[PDB]
This record gives structure tokens, C-alpha cells and sequence, in this order.
């Protein structure tokens, strides 16, 4: 099988094989919602940006009505790419192989010589470039190429229970700062979707010369030893469309050197998330989140780097890097979390840089057969999950753990094993059963305190 | 704008060489004690694709760098390489540089502005070979007999890095 | 559906798709006529040249007979390539591995220790180089794998009717001047073909700069304004196996700034043409072309370059790019067509090094899914064609128009589709209705 | 037919096809003894190295009762490469991205956190890494992927006669020295293979230039003079599980310029092989060898240059390059015969860079369609030979010849034709009926003497 | 052929430098005017590949070149790299020159032979890298202002150039 | 530790010049007798990857090498490239040399301790490119007007050669 839920496992195959690629591009990249971006990057009519919805190219355009479209970055010509740009501001967009010129919504608004040449006789209307629709949420845009696919919102879904702490947070939410870092790097997509998602286990092992270096609260984890009680230190959280984090308790600022506006901000707004969302959910605020919103769109909140892992192919990925920051920040505290995100998550990260290998081993090490006809393991904590009378999806005791994995892969497999966006919504319902213990959280909130 | 005269080119290029050696050799603690100011910025913007149309102007310090770093900060990514066991580097990955095109300008108070093209060669365990070019822009200031940089831009060639990381100094 | 001759669009997988690509190998690469070269490549007795047929290496030689043969350049022993060099005399190509001797047809003519160690029982006359059928057509040198193809002369059709204008002349036709530049580019074969057979349209947009600069006739050009009758200005022309081209009138020199012989060659012969081959056709041989031969060479008449389009996979070609010359133009006056025609055409061209992402985005857009299950139109001019009482095949009214586009991806159809030369054959009659208006130049000539 | 036993011919598909490939991988590398190394490159208790099975990655080590242990190098968690040094000496091999540890079978002995973040919960022992078989002959050390196939000994069969001669010879045997120099070549692996199992024929042509700077005895093969009687000159040979080689007699050491060393350990030592294994032999141990074994090891013995081609797709290999030296040799003499070894056949060989587009050519030359339909010729000297009154197999009457060509094509047709070992074996008793010369020499050696 | 002095030696590779730094900046206008001789053949032959036993001789320029020009003529293709509009060239491409290996000989009549080796490093695009190799031989005048050159030949690695187009000077 | 004076390097950078310059050319065999010491000692080493906590000793000589050459062995290898027709040779491919960052130190007995590195670009037939880096240290001692080198060893950055051979000199 491609995925065990059952005993929470997974082929090697998933990492490696072309045919497998090519059902995830049909039935998760060519279904799902996928972020394009914020409007913090296409701020002002006309504003554009250029990026990826997987291997097809988008342009996003702010409208000069204020609404938000995309299309593909293709002439309906003879194909040209129609526009080269990273960003900038456009009223229109012209192909240069031949000069037709596209709207901001991707109408042919425009062909050199209609009349001479083509005698008026070109239906305008039948070659747009084609559309791809828009929804936003908070700010951050997404693109979906499905017309049955059901609203963001609701995509989303309970995860929005989470988002709305940090995305909406004391009122003012985040945004993304551009422009982007940009890299190859040779893994499957799904090894930096995974590692974001969960992978609170790898963090002592792999960066433990980073933490030992920053010292200070996330220090402790340096070398993976017995010593600390990590349950007690926080939690992991997965739901029903596969999006999943984990959160180290009062951690938010812990791999920021300079970081007194930042943490100023957090102290001064906390009260008003606890009056909005609750004691539950200003916890969450005051973490550190490694997360991953199902496919391939990643972010530290704390450290606040946000990637999205663009697939080349099974054995490649693109990967854009952004910061991510609250609106209501002073300039300059913008600026300084900044420049502390990229220095440890950036192109050239302090962190960052440990992990390249973790992901491009994991991937190419299965170009042997013997070895892809092997499976991979993350069963880490199961059974120490499950529904929670305040928070929802499903939630593990632990940053350090694998509930995320689980949900993750869960996902995975229901979106690859349905046929339309009507069969994944035909199990809503008993997506969690998979989480059989169901009295997990009663009884230990039960028994505590 | 006055270009140096050949026995101060000859004392630049012999720095620059020195500065590579210690790069190529893992010195790096040297290279921060010995040719680095301790007023230094270290900058390595990121440039994206515009058309020509596009009166923005150029990225400074206050926009997106991939290195922005003041002298402690470097001295924090110094200590990774130096002292950290980053389980990737061991052993340590090679690197060779290439320095090229070293053009210096007398500028005032015994300052000058060094321009410097970078070719960097990257191999690592079995077949890995990755390649960066770039342009330096350097400040230095005399630091009898030798010189130390207190203003470094990084020019990038290109727009997506194809490498696993930037982690190495120019 | 790959092509739609009915509503003139293509798929965008006919840019990008391996199987696609695959057919394409299996039914015009090895079925149809290709060009090899020139007997001015190879004027001598024992000249040869390497080169392609689609992706076999073959060797072309000027056999001491005088005929030309080629063959594929591999070993009959374990395959190694028989002879490297770009160009030379041989009697004899020897592989270099273990010594195998190739006569210039590709017989095997002679084994080291044939008595001794092959005890004299090796069949040589069954391990010949695999030989390729040559045939010529105006000193131009085509090969062809399909023994129940068509003659050349008979693939080439009514469009001889056009190439005798120039590959005839005043009486000393054309020649190819070497060595070739040799370019990858990443696009499909097919982006530079119909680019080439057609694409009047995109000069003034993608050379507006270029044409500004060279000045003089082709300058009005230079950003498609709306005001030019361009259909009083030039022809556009399909035949029946696909081969096509459009014409500037008066515009053969337009692109050279140093033409004075060039110039004067065409004052001093267009009389004889005109004899010869009529005002009709005099019109065209004093006019630009843009031309393709189906399926992948390509040249400009008047510029003067000459381009062979290698596939290499349907995302890569490997492009040479010659100088077409007429044969009677004095020594000076071929190297200075030889020097405008690469300035403007060649590796460095100061037009052609406007087209490279042109070509290559029109292909490499198609990475992703969404985009390649799109479509492309060719409809340009579409009803403005038909036969014409004097210019055989089917004529639009302009340079700037897709009736060639439409040719060339109708016959690509027609002969992906046939499973053999004898259904290709079958269709000669009814090739052309898919043009519907038949009294399209009648009505309008009145 | 992709090889045609009657008529001593191959289709060009072999050196270029990918379905072809994948039928190798599955019916040749996944099922036949393939090499390692030697116990001399994992001496003592804890040494290892690192090497391939065909695209597979494995790690090789000496366990603690002497005996010989591999296994696939891929982590039993998320997959990525276990161990990436070339060799040394090791209890355990820890996994660097979340730190599992695998003993030196494999076995997955200890992870970070068990009690803590698994519950004592993981079940270790299902997870270790996937072992390989080992086997080991007169020190050479084979993996096998295959639980059915035969004993190294079997699949060896009827070639250890021969091998005996020189990897026992006097009673000491043969070794490696590595490290091994290791390059890619864009070849497919069987051209170098049946360039080492039976090419005499391209040596004069091929290598004149440095045969003529060595001089001696191989110098007369320089230009493939006709009126040389190769066929007094040595002899080639063929087996019924494909290895074979060719011998020059009198010539071990003809190609090594400072030799001292060499020639004396032979003239000291070809007394006890006579006695031990008869003048038939003797000939052999003083000769100068090309030998391939089956599928993609070759060695020149003699000149003592030692290779594997290790596949990488059909289109390329990456070559490991080591010394066979006799382990009884002084050290002096060894290193002597490593530096002249590679001095002739390392990447910077004097030979063997003569050979590398004769290698790549033939492979990449079937890019083309009509080309690639093509077929190989391997008919020299069919009928002058067969099955012989002393030597085992079928032997051809000069090192010029290509009966070990045939041999090699008739046994990888036996098996890419043969869904198990099972149908190998069954054609134990028929397979040199496509030798059809059965009394060539009983006519030969009684017309002689 | 004698070879230059140190001296010379460094202000012919100090000419060098500003050349190549003229390119990297796109100030084509001002090395035609300050660096290239009004007589300068600027030429880039076509090399075929040939067996050893061929005796033809080495293309001349009345052969085939990918450059074969006159003052007038670089004139020409300097300014589509000016004005552009070149849409290709929206934004300028990036080209980055790794010259090395001069060695220069006095040739007489105040002129001098000068040999070089070059690296042609370019990016443009998202993704796109080409590489280039090549040998200079080049004619200098000295002049007034330094040094001028009048004859330049450039010999390419590559007989298949695997690139888009060879639209870059050197 | 003695770094060289300005005027010595200029000689070893001209020495280091002229060697490349017989390379590129295929003047093997002047070479050999006028730029290589007779003493010579010319060495390649096999290095391997090995963890950081490994012990073991750098190879030496005595060690497995792809070159370990003494002068009649450099003439052998010389001369494949005259005394013998090699079809892959025919034509010669192509060979390029990037020498920099040349530091050379006053070592003894009037003996140079030179560091260098080199970027080797080779081209055959229509579309084949290699590209390797080394680092160089020699020993030179003076020879008349020049230099001859008496002990080189070449320190390859690739772990698995990606070539067909490395039969050229550095
Ligand atoms: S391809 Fe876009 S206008 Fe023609
Ligand atoms: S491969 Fe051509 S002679 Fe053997
Ligand atoms: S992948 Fe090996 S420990 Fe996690
Ligand atoms: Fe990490
Ligand atoms: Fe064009
Ligand atoms: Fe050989």
C-alpha cells in the first residue's frame, strides 16, 4: 500500500515514483487550494505578482475594483509565457512573441492587426488566458483549479479554529514580506511538508549546535537526552484536510538573538487574544507552531519564516521563502524579525542549512530498487492522541511526535484515493476514526489536576 | 574616482588571496579576528526580476537580505561552521574560489572601494558539485600592513539558487 | 484531439509529449524526405560530411563514382560511431575500436585478421553500415528510411513550382556555404518550423528594435501598426505534403546593410527569370521568403540563412545553421551574403538572438499539467485562401497570416495518422478541402 | 531477438533500452552474486565500507566473530542514507536526521527518547535495516539479493578451477587494496563487461600507441599483425554461469615497466602451483589474464588492475577501481604493482584512457531509432572451439576471439529468459548445446603432439 | 617575441579589467569609443572538427565566422543591447567575465600580441545558467590613453555552443 | 612562513603562465625539459571520505594514487600523446586552465612553497564538456631565468570522478 493508517506507515514509493507523482498533480495540485500569496505582496490596483500553483505558472493581479484574480502565466497564441516579471504593477500584460495583450484577469483585451490580419474574425472571448479562482483568507490567497472544490473556508475548515489565533490574533493579523528567497533542491515535496508539519523530533538531533549556540528557552532541546518532561512542554494538532502543527509552550521569540520588539508585541497584545479566543488559544499565541497547511505551504510562527515547496517532479522542489509578520508590528520590529527569520531560516539559515541533506537522502536514497520496496515508520506516540474537548481535530501530547505525520499522510491518501471533491466530502464525518482512542483527553484531564 | 596605484592592487589581491586561503582552510575565527572590522556590514541582497519599466529602486539594507549581518552576527555564523557538529559537514563539504577582475579606488581617509568578481566552486560527499557566481563590493580601510573590510555587498547572479544552501563567506 | 483542422488549433501536448514525439520519430522522421546538405558540402569525389536524420548519425559521401550515398555512422561490430570529423575525403572510414574498414557507401569492405581470427567465415556483405536512400533535387542532398516513400521529387510536389524560382534561377541555382553553426536550443523542433514556414507576424514585434536599426525597406515593419496593407505588400503559400512560406515583395536584400552585389545580381538576373518562369514568379524572386520543408529545415530567401531543426527529444533541438548562396554570384559577393546572413541569423544574430525564449517558453510553459491541456490557434486569415489560377497549392493574401501554420500542422496530421505511405498516397486528391473557399481568388481577382 | 545464440549476434536494444534495463535489475542484479570488496578492505572487528549493489547502497562490516554482515543503507525511519563515510571502523551507525541507531547487521539497536516520546512503544525489531545475504571465497566478499539463489560456490561452479589457480596459487592467494578510485562513464555496464570477459581483438588497435612505448612481449600486438599465430600465443574460456576470460601466456607482468618484485614472486612460486594444480594451470598463473565475472566485475590479472561497474541506469555506470595483489607479496612488490597498475588502467590509465568512447560510443550511439534496431556482431572464431579434455567449460583457441563474448550473451539471455532460479538450473545439462563443435579439440590435440 | 615587462604587463591586465568591467555594466558606447580601435576586425571563425590527416587549412575570415566584423559593423550590434526594446533582454541579462592567463609579447611598431583565457558566465531568467570558454588573441596599439584594440580573435571551446546565443562581447 | 616578495610572485605567476600555455598547446615534451626538475616527484592521492572522528593518517605516497609518477614515468605518460596514434585523440580534444590564487613562501635552501588553485574546463567532440578543480602544491627552485618544479601534488575537490579520465597535467 502507498499508506498505512492502520499501523501508520508509508512506502518508499511516495517519496520516489513518477506514476504516484502524477496521480498527486491530477488529484491533490490540480484540487486543492494553494497559496499564492498575500495581499500584503499585490497591495495597490494593479499590482502583480508571478508564481507557481505546482509546475503550471500563475500571475495574481489586484484588481482595480479591489478584488483579487489569477490566471495562467500562458498565451492562448501560441503559448508564450505572457509575463516574465517577478512584480510590479500592470494595467495589462503583453506576450512578446507576438504582442497580444491580456487584462488583469487574463482577457484578451488586445490583438496586433485584428483587423488587417485576422479580419475581425478571432473569438476574443474563447482564448483568455485561462482562469484559475481566487479566495482569500486573513489576508493570504490561495488559488484552486477545481470548480467543485468546496470554498477556502471551508477547506480550511476547523483548522481555522488555530489560524484565527495568529491570523487574526489582537485584530490586526499577519503578512507576508517579500521579495523571496528561491532555491532547487532535490527532495520530493512531501520531505519539507512532513518535516514542518511534525517534525519536532529531528530538532535536538539536527540543530543542536544552532540551540546550543543561541542558548536561552529552546536551548534545552540541544542532543535529544531523557532530562525534560517534553509532554508537559507542549502540544500536537492534526484535522480532518490534513493540516497539522505542533507548539512549544512559550517559545514564540526562542531562536530570535535581538528580539525586544517582538517580544514587546506579543506581551502587549496577548491580553486582548485572551478576551477574544480564550486561555486556550492565547497559549497557542505565545508559542512557537511549526506547521504545514496541507499540500505544501510551511511556517514557523515565532521564528516566522514561511515557505511554500513548489514540486519539479518527484525528485525537485522550488522552494520560496518569505517572513511572516503581524501588521500591527512598528516598522521597525518588521524589519528585525526579518532579518532573524532569514538568518536562521533563510537561503543561507543558521538552521536552515543543517536540513538540506535530510530532505535530498530521504528522496534519493530510494533509487535503488531494493531499497524504495521499503516502507518508512511514524508511529511515534500513537495512541497518546485524540479528540479534545476544547481544542478540535485531534490533538497528541507532545511537540515531539508524530499525530501530524498521521493526519498528514491520512490526507494524503483520502485525496489520492478519490475520484472528485464529492467522495472526500462523503467521509467528513469519520475522517478521525483512524484515532481510536477516543477518551484519551478525558481521561487524562480527568485524572490531572 | 581614482584607481590605486600597482603596488597597492598587488597588496589587495595579496589579501584577497590570504582571505580565500582561509575560507578554503576553515580558518574562520582568523578571518573574523584578522580581515573583518568589527563596524562591518555584511550584505547579500535579494534582486528580483523587474522590467525595465519599473522605477522601484533598488533593495537596500531596510528589504529582504539573504546576509545582513553586523560583526556579532557573523561571528554567531562563524561559530556553527568553527565549533557546531552539523552532522551535513562532517566531514567538512570543499569549496575553491575563484577572485577575479580585483579593481580598487582610492576613496577618502585611507578607505577604498574594491570591486571583485567571484566564481565558487562546491563539491561534497560522492558526486555533489554546485557553482555560484557573484560580485563583491567591498569597503576596506588599511590595517597596517594589511586591510580589513567594514562594508561587504554581495552581488548573486542568480535569481533561484541552485544549491542546497548559501552557507559559505565571501 | 492533437490537431483540428477544421477549427485550425493544435493541443499544447503536440509541443511537449513524449508519445506524441515517439509517433512523430516513427511516422515523418522515418518516412519522410530530410535534408542532409548540399553537393557544395561535398563537391569532390570521397567528400563527406557528418550529420542527422532526426537523432541516427549518418555519414553523406561523394561517392568515387560520382553518385552520393550515406549510411548510418555505426559500427556493424558492436556500434561504435564509425568516423567522427565534421567534414573530409575518405576512401575508407575505419572504426576506431577494433578496426572494422566502411567503404563509402557503408559496405564492409575489409576486417583486420579476417583470415587468421575470423578464420575467413565472417559474412561481410550482411554487415554493411545500414544504408539510407539519397536522392537530389537542385544540388540539395535529402535522404529518406522509408523504401515505399514517395520519389523526392514527387515529395516535394507542387512546390517545386516555387523552389525552381530560386533553386533554378537565372540558370545557377543555390548552393550551402560551411561550415554550419551548431546550436542547442531548448524547444520543440516543431516552435522554429512554423515560426520559419509562416510567421510574418512576429517580425515587426519581436525585431521592432533590429528593423529600426537596419533602417530602410522591412523598417515600416517594425511594430505592427495598424495602417500597411501588407496584402499589397506579400503572398502566403501551402502545398499538399505540408512545405510552405510567405513572401515580402521587393524585399529579398532588406535585411543586408552591405548589398551591392547582391543587389546587382538580382537587377542582372530577373530578366532571365522572367523569361523563364514568368512575371509571377520573377515577383517572387525578388521577394523575402520565409520558408519551411516539411517537416524541419528552414530558410530565408533574400537573408540568405539556412537552418536544419535536429529534434534531440521533444524539448531540445540541436540547430546548424548554413548560408544559402546563388551559385553564379561572384566569390566576393557570396562572402558578404555569407557575413549579412550570419550577422543578422546566426549564433550571434542580431535578429535570430531575439527568438531563442520565443521558442523555448512556447515549450517549457507546458511543465505544468493545467497549461498544457490548453490549446494554441493558428486561425489568422482563415476563409482569405484557396487555389489560385496561376501559384499552385493553396495561397493566402499575406506574409503576415497562418495559412502555411495550417498546411504544415494539416499534413503533420495526415501523416501521424497514416499507417503507411500508400494512405498518405490516397489523400493526394482531397488534401486541400479542408480550404473551403474554393472561389475565394476568382471572386476576388475579379 | 535480443540475443540470437545460433548466429552469435545481439540487438543494440541491450546497450540501450530501458525496459531491458529494468528486466537486468530484476533477473540479473536483484538475483546473481554481485561484488563487494575483499576481507583485506574490512580487516579487522568494526571496519566497513560503503559500496553499491547495482543502484542499491549498502554498508558492508566485519562483525565482532569474524565473520561478514551487509545490509541496505537506508534508515528504517524516514529512509535517509545511514552511513556516508567510505570506510572505518564502527560498533554502530547512527542516522542523522533523528539520530536511530543500527548495529553493525543492520539491526536497529537503540533510538533517541524511547521511553520518553515512543512509550517504549517502537518495535525495533522489525525495523532493522534490510540485510543482504554475504558470502565469502578464498577472501572475496558477494552479496546476493535473492533467498533462492544457489551458494556463491555453485554460481561460481565450474570457473573456481581457474580462479583456484591464482586466488590460492602458491597458498597465499590474492587481495584489494583500496582505496578504490571511483568515475562515471556514460556507457552502459555490459560494454566494459565484455571489453574485460574476451576482448584481445581490440588490444593492437585499440592501445598500439602505449603497447609500443611499453614494448616486450604484448608490444608485438601493436597494429594486429597478420602473420602472427595468436592461437599459439594463449587461449580464452567460457562457463556455464557467464564468467569467462582470455589469456596471453607468459605475460603477467608485460605491461608493468618496474617489475622486479613481480616476476620474482612468480618464478618462486610457480612450483608449488605446478604440483598443487598441474602444468595446465601453471600456464595460467604465469599468463596474463582479461577476465570478467559474471555479471559486473572484471580484473586484469597480471596487470592487476580490478573493477566494478556499477550501473546507474542503462546510459551510465560509476566504475570502482581497485589492486589485486598477492597477499604473500613483500610490501614493496605490492605497492610496486599498485603503482603500476594504476599507472596503466586507474582514471589517468595509459590504457585505459584509450577506452572510454569506444565504451560511451557504442551505448549512446542508439539514440537513434533506426540505429538502436540495429544489431552486434560476436562471431569470431565460432566453430574453433568447445568443450576441452583438461580445462572446464568451453575453451576457444586464442585470446583473440569472441567465445567468451558468446558465453557472456548466452548466459544473460538464460537469465533475463528465466522468471526464477529454478528455470536457471534446470538447463544445467544443455546449456553449451549452442557449442555445437563437441570434438573440435580431441581432433586438435591428437593431431598435435 | 619578446615578452612584456611587469610594468606593462600590469597595465595590460589593468586594461583588461576596465574592459570586462565595461561589459558587466552594459557600457558598450564607451569601450567602442575608449578601448577599440577605429580598424579593428573583431572575429570569431568557425572551427570544424577534423581527422589529424587532414591538411585544409585553418579558417581564415573570408570563412565562415560567428563574428566577423568592422568598427561600423560592432557599432551596429552594440546598440540592440541599448533602446532595446528587446524583450528577451527585459531585464538585461546578466553576464559575469573570468579572464585569466594573459601573457603578452611585443609585436613592433609600439604594438603588442596578447593572449588571454576567458570564462563566459551568464544568468538570466528565473533558472537559466550558460557557460562559456574561450582563447583571445588580440592586436593593441598604445595609445594616447592607454591601449586600444584593432585585431581580436576569439577561439570557442565548444563546437556545439549550448547556449541560446553567443550575443555577449569579450 | 615566509610570503614572497611582489617581484618573485610576478615570476612564478609568468612560470605558472607559461606551463598552462604549453598545456593548452601541446607542448608536452618542452615542458618536460624545461619547466619539470628531474627530481621530480608528481603526485595525485586517492582521498576518501571519512567521518571526522576517524584517526587514520592522510595518504601518502606509499598509498593508492592516480598519479605517483617520478620523471621517466612523466616522459611515458608524455609521449601517448606523440608516440602514439590514440583515436580518441584524433583531433586533440580541448583544454582550458583557470590558475588562481597563487601564494608562494620562501621555504629553505632557496626552495618556493607554492599554493595555487586550478579550474580545468575540457571540450570534445560536438557536444562533450568536463569540468574539475584542484589545488596545487608545488616546491620550485629557481633554474636559470626561471623555475622548475620538483614536487607536485594535486588535491582533487570530486570524490567520483565525473569524466571518462584525467589524462592531463596540472
Ligand atoms: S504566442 Fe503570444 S502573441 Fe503569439
Ligand atoms: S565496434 Fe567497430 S570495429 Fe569493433
Ligand atoms: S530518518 Fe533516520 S532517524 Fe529519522
Ligand atoms: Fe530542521
Ligand atoms: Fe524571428
Ligand atoms: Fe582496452
Amino acid at each position: 500500500t502507498l499508506v498505512d493508517t492502520v499501523n501508520a506507515s508509508q512506502s518508499r514509493q511516495v517519496f520516489w515514483d513518477e506514476d504516484v507523482y502524477a496521480l498527486e498533480i491530477e488529484r491533490i495540485f490540480s484540487r486543492a487550494w494553494l497559496m499564492l500569496g498575500h495581499e500584503s505582496l499585490v497591495p495597490k490596483p494593479g499590482d502583480f505578482i508571478t508564481t507557481y500553483m505546482a509546475e503550471d505558472k500563475v500571475i495574481l493581479s489586484h484588481q482595480s475594483d479591489g478584488t483579487f484574480r489569477a490566471f495562467i502565466n500562458s498565451c492562448s497564441h501560441r503559448g508564450n509565457q505572457i509575463c516574465h516579471a517577478d512584480s510590479g504593477n500592470a494595467k495589462a500584460f503583453v506576450c512578446n512573441y507576438h504582442g497580444w495583450v491580456f487584462g488583469q484577469d487574463g482577457s484578451l483585451v488586445d490583438v496586433p492587426l485584428e483587423s488587417r490580419c485576422y479580419h475581425n474574425s478571432l473569438d476574443k472571448q474563447k482564448l483568455a488566458a485561462k482562469s484559475v479562482r481566487v479566495e482569500t483568507y486573513k489576508g493570504f490567497i490561495f488559488g484552486c483549479h477545481d470548480p467543485e472544490a468546496p470554498s477556502l473556508e471551508d477547506y480550511l475548515g476547523e483548522f481555522r479554529y488555530y489560524l484565527d489565533t495568529i491570523w487574526e490574533g489582537a485584530g490586526g493579523g499577519m503578512e507576508l514580506l517579500g521579495p523571496p528567497m528561491k532555491s532547487l533542491l532535490q527532495c520530493n515535496w512531501k520531505v519539507p511538508a512532513e518535516n514542518f508539519i511534525g517534525d519536532g523530533y529531528h530538532v535536538g538531533w539536527t540543530h543542536a549546535a544552532a540551540l546550543s549556540q543561541i542558548g536561552g528557552e529552546l536551548a534545552g532541546l540541544a542532543g535529544n537526552r531523557a532530562d525534560i518532561p517534553f509532554d508537559d512542554l507542549g502540544l500536537q494538532f492534526t484535522t480532518r484536510h490534513g493540516h497539522g502543527f505542533g507548539v512549544i509552550d512559550n517559545a514564540a521569540a526562542g531562536l530570535h538573538i535581538k528580539r525586544e520588539g517582538w517580544t514587546k508585541f506579543l506581551e502587549d497584545t496577548r491580553g486582548e487574544v485572551r478576551r477574544k479566543f480564550g486561555p486556550e488559544r492565547e497559549r497557542l499565541y505565545l508559542g512557537h507552531w511549526n506547521c504545514s497547511i496541507f499540500p505544501n505551504c510551511s511556517f514557523l510562527y515565532g521564528t516566522n519564516t514561511f515557505k511554500i515547496w513548489h514540486p519539479r517532479g518527484p525528485h525537485e522542489i522550488e522552494v520560496w521563502t518569505y517572513t511572516i509578520v503581524p501588521r500591527d508590528a512598528d516598522p521597525a520590529t518588521k524589519s528585525m524579525i526579518q532579518r532573524e527569520a532569514i538568518r536562521t531560516f533563510g537561503t543561507a539559515g543558521t538552521l536552515e542549512s543543517d536540513d538540506g541533506e535530510n530532505m535530498s537522502s530521504a528522496t534519493y536514497i530510494n533509487r535503488g530498487v531494493i531499497t524504495r520496496n521499503g516502507r518508512m515508520n511514524s508511529t511515534m506516540g500513537v495512541g497518546y492522541e485524540g479528540p479534545h474537548p476544547v481544542y478540535p481535530g485531534i490533538v497528541g501530547i507532545s511537540f515531539i511526535g508524530e499525530t501530524s505525520y498521521r493526519g498528514f499522510y491520512r490526507f494524503w491518501k483520502e485525496m489520492i484515493d478519490a475520484p472528485d471533491w464529492a467522495s472526500v466530502k462523503a467521509n467528513d464525518d469519520t475522517w478521525d476514526s483512524v484515532f481510536p482512542n477516543r477518551n484519551f483527553w478525558n481521561e487524562k484531564l480527568n485524572a490531572a489536576e | 574616482q581614482i584607481p590605486v596605484t600597482p603596488d597597492v592592487h598587488y597588496d589587495i589581491e595579496a589579501h584577497y588571496r590570504a582571505e580565500v586561503r582561509m575560507f578554503q582552510t576553515g580558518q574562520y575565527r582568523e578571518w573574523l579576528q584578522g580581515m573583518v572590522a568589527e563596524d562591518i556590514h555584511y550584505w547579500m541582497p535579494i534582486y528580483e526580476q523587474r522590467l525595465t519599466r519599473d522605477r522601484r529602486p533598488d533593495p537596500t539594507p531596510d528589504d529582504a537580505a539573504i546576509y545582513n549581518d553586523d560583526f556579532g552576527e557573523l561571528k554567531q555564523r562563524v561559530e556553527r561552521l568553527y565549533s557546531g557538529q552539523v552532522w551535513m559537514e562532517d566531514p567538512p563539504s570543499k569549496i575553491r574560489y575563484f577572485v577575479s577582475n580585483v579593481e580598487a579606488f582610492e576613496a577618502g581617509n585611507g578607505e577604498l572601494d574594491v570591486l571583485s568578481n567571484i566564481l565558487v566552486y562546491r563539491n561534497r560527499r560522492q558526486t555533489e558539485v554546485t557553482v555560484h557566481t557573484l560580485g563583491r563590493e567591498d569597503k576596506l580601510r588599511r590595517d597596517g600592513n594589511g586591510f580589513k573590510v567594514f562594508r561587504r555587498k554581495l552581488i548573486l547572479d542568480a535569481r533561484v539558487t541552485q544549491d542546497k544552501n548559501l552557507y559559505f563567506f565571501c
